RNA sequence: AACCCCCCGAAGCCAGGGAGCCAAGAAAAGCCUCUAAGCACAACCUGCGGGAACCCGUACCGCAAACCGACACAGGUGGGCGG
RNA sequence: GCCGACCCGCGAGGGCGGCUGGAGGUAAGGGAAGUGCGAAUGCCGGCAUGAGUAACGAUAAAGAGGGUGAGAAUCCCUCUCGCCGUAAGCCCAAGGGUUCCUACGCAAUGGUCGUCAGCGUAGGGUUAGGCGGGACCUAAGGUGAAGCCGAAAGGCGUAGCCGAA
RNA sequence: UAGCGGGCGUGGAUCCCUGGAUGUCCGAAUGGGGGAACCCGGCCGGCGGGAACGCCGGUCACCGCGCUUUUUGCGCGGGGGGAACCUGGGGAACUGAAACAUCUCAGUACCCAGAGGAGAGGAAAGAGAAAUCGACUCCCUGAGUAGCGGCGAGCGAAAGGGGACCAGCCUAAACCGUCCGGCUUGUCCGGGCGGGGUCGUGGGGCCCUCGGACACCGAAUCCCCAGCCUAGCCGAAGCUGUUGGGAAGCAGCGCCAGAGAGGGUGAAAGCCCCGUAGGCGAAAGGUGGGGGGAUAGGUGAGGGUACCCGAGUACCCCGUGGUUCGUGGAGCCAUGGGGGAAUCUGGGCGGACCACCGCCUAAGGCUAAGUACUCCGGGUGACCGAUAGCGCACCAGUACCGUGAGGGAAA
């Protein structure tokens, strides 16, 4: 159900919204980094939110 | 698409072997294989496990799939085949002759 | 080749040899053979600029024919190949 | 796009004697020029490089059952940061 | 740790050295110089400074069990060092 | 499918009884064919014979002690011996492309053995402004603006471009 | 595709159908180079301290036609691929003739260029003997006839009749207006555009007369819609005994059927699951004269004038191809060479030629359907059942074999 979610967010994402995007994305694209960063360590990685984290990106970057 | 069939996760019959007659909730549905898990089938495996991780895994005789043909749905009626009614706006399922 | 405002590609046919009287027998000895058209080179002068024409010739009079029509149009900057094209 | 070009640390004990040094290292993308990284690296952990290096390193051949297998490829890539800084997370 | 004398000596170096002979022994850029267009508050030469300086190959075999001979084949394979 | 001394038929065959086998089979009477194999130095696959025979791939060469190990003529180490030394050593190119290194391991590969390996599973390893090649030039040659030619496909071809140990 | 490990779903996921977004590098490959998937740039703008460096987005190949007066630019198109089918340009030999050379194989194989769901052909300068038929294409038949032929081997029509389908059109010229530039300056030559015009009972142009307008014809182009493909949904009728590891077998008593085709369920099921009969469904995308509507275009008479009716063409000769036609008495259709007219008192043809009788209007273009094929989807089978059947039921054009075209398994 979280699509409905963040959708609606980058509708909202429209105070500056190619600005926004960018700046978002930018910081979710870190984020996915220090996600593998630590997966690749083992001692700090789950699993579920890389693809979740990943297609995040993804719908932001539409 | 289309891997639906007859019942789900609720109370049916097993008319299969042997187990037949018995009943029991039907608690998994593997659609793929087109096979149920109820608390009929239940056969004793051996095996201490797969995976070395957790030491002890079970000789536990555990419910074994089973064809979801042999199995048919229930109500207060025993037994009865499904028939199906467009609700006033949804749809739900009649049985043979009873609601749900 | 044979491009021109004739368009007349060389065409290959047969060249039999034969032996015999005509009003007695006849017999034969058979073999192909390309038959080129007979087409020579026509230089003019048309406005500015001289060009030529690799035409056959058959339709040698066609081209000054067509040089006449070309003094009712307007051509000139350098146009060799172009000319050509313009010219029918 | 910026982080994509660090793809992971590298875990080797040669990876590690570098950290002892001013010189961490780490998987990269295949294309990608060392001055990108660079500035990739630079803006990706608030550090200035002074000299980068790279490999290509062939991925090595792996095979299951009677089918062949190959390995993608990757690039490894080593840098030298400033004398007097470091990556507290690279260090783990 | 000594690390200094004497001797032989290259086909290598100074290298475009020289001599002789007849069969008469590459090309283009880098580089030096000359002027055109243009410009001459530029541009270019030199000196010092700061700054910048990428893409590919570097493992290993390599006269051989890793290359060419269906083979860990007495076969084949160019250049240098060879006390 | 395996066996039968039994019954029927001149025969090709059919029928019955046991054993196996685990799921299809198709009377009487008619129809249609990819319709019967012992041979083709027939085609495919399987298994025999020679036969425990010839051969284990340079006549440079081995012996011993210790160790590891389920198991050592063959793996590690020490000692003694022998062989190459314009090579049988060493560096580079071509080609080959992970065979390099290090753990665990021996079914097959190794012309025997194997705890070993160029083998299997895994991890790791190749760092360049100055070495080599490219953001340099040109050679044969290839290419190809213009230009010429050829049924079509295409072929010549100056400048330029590509092309190096 | 299980397992380690971590999640999503009735706030309706996973999946299927439609559209959209992203889409590295190669490849027609197209900024330049190149040993395909690599290497190097110019121009604008952004990023990093960012002038050297690097990255990101946009852009720059060539050829054709119209615009651009010129140069330069702007726009439209082309390029490459496709199993078989299709047209055009080229075009064998074995083999047959029991030899072989003309013939045959065959205009086949192959090469090449082009076309699109088709292609080609097509509204008579036709056929051919009926004072007849009436574009083209395909199927019967005509017919193994007519003929051809070292009259050997062999090759092989057409008219006509019967069917499918049905369709008919635009332009060139005479003549009027117009714009442009050229000169020997004219009441003109030519080019571009518009009007006019399209015929074989000959048609058109110009002038005169008719009243010559309302309707009549009506798309092959355009618009809407039906219907159809691209996901799907509903869907009658059974329960206990009995043998067994397992009922659907055997038994007893019932039921449905516009559904008793087939598949599955532990074995042999109409009534258990999936289906079948029958009947439902589209927001979006593709198709669509099947239906309706609009637009293009098109329609008459009589007399005179004799202006026009497609050129290196008709025609004739030399060389040849096509046709059933191999030089034969050799026409007809096409045409490499030479000569070379005319515009309806014109010109071709009806198998050399002449005459008479008669058919038809060349030298400009377009035209659906009936027809061919099957990469792709579906249905069916007195078709195969793993040495069969596609080479391949299985991760096969793979392993393996070749420098390379190419060859090519087993399972
Ligand atoms: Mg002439
Ligand atoms: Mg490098
Ligand atoms: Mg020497
Ligand atoms: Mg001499
Ligand atoms: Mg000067
Ligand atoms: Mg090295
Ligand atoms: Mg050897
Ligand atoms: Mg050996
Ligand atoms: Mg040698
Ligand atoms: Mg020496
Ligand atoms: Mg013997
Ligand atoms: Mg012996
Ligand atoms: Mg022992
Ligand atoms: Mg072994
Ligand atoms: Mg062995
Ligand atoms: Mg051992
Ligand atoms: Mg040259
Ligand atoms: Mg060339
Ligand atoms: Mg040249
Ligand atoms: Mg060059
Ligand atoms: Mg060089
Ligand atoms: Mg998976
Ligand atoms: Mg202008
Ligand atoms: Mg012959
Ligand atoms: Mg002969
Ligand atoms: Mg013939
Ligand atoms: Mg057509
Ligand atoms: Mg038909
Ligand atoms: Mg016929
Ligand atoms: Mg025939
Ligand atoms: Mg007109
Ligand atoms: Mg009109
Ligand atoms: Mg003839
Ligand atoms: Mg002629
Ligand atoms: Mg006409
Ligand atoms: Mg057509
Ligand atoms: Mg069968
Ligand atoms: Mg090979």
């Amino acid at each position: 159900m979280k699509l409905s979610e963040v959708r609606k967010q980058l509708e909202e994402a429209r105070k500056l919204s190619p600005v926004e995007l960018e700046k978002l994305v930018r910081e979710k694209k870190r984020e996915l980094m220090e996600l593998r960063f630590q997966a690749s360590i083992g001692q700090l990685s789950q699993n579920h939110k890389i693809r979740d984290l990943k297609r995040q990106i993804a719908r932001l970057l539409t | 698409r289309v891997k639906m069939h007859v019942k789900k996760g609720d109370t049916v019959l097993v008319a299969s072997g042997k187990y037949k007659g018995r009943v029991g909730k039907v608690k998994e549905v593997l659609p793929k294989k087109y096979a149920v898990i109820v608390e009929g089938v239940n056969i004793v495996k051996k095996a201490v496990r797969v995976s070395p991780k957790y030491p002890q895994g079970g000789f536990i005789e555990k419910e074994a799939p089973l064809h979801a043909s042999k199995v048919r749905p229930i109500c207060p009626a025993c037994g009865k085949p499904t028939r199906v009614r467009k609700k006033f706006l949804e749809n739900g399922k009649k049985i043979r002759v009873c609601a749900k | 080749s044979g491009k021109r405002p004739i368009v007349a590609n060389s065409i290959q046919r047969r060249g039999k040899a034969k032996r015999e009287g005509g009003v007695g027998k006849k017999t034969t000895g058979i073999s192909k053979r390309r038959q080129y058209p007979n087409l020579q080179k026509v230089r003019v002068r048309v406005a500015g600029q001289e060009i030529t024409f690799r035409v056959a010739a058959s339709h040698i009079p066609k081209v000054y024919e067509l040089v006449e029509r070309a003094k009712g149009l307007r051509l000139e900057g350098l146009s060799p190949k172009e000319i050509k094209k313009e010219l029918l | 796009t910026a982080y994509d070009v660090i793809l992971a640390p590298v875990l080797s004990e040669k990876a590690y004697a570098g950290f002892a040094e001013g010189k961490y290292t780490f998987w990269v993308h295949p294309k990608a020029t060392k001055t990108e990284i660079k500035n990739a690296v630079e803006t990706a952990f608030k550090v200035k490089v002074v000299k980068v290096n790279t490999l290509h390193v062939r991925g090595k051949k792996k095979r299951l059952g009677r089918y062949l297998g190959k390995r993608p490829d990757r690039k490894k890539a080593i840098v030298q940061v400033a004398p007097g800084q470091k990556i507290e997370a690279l260090e783990g």
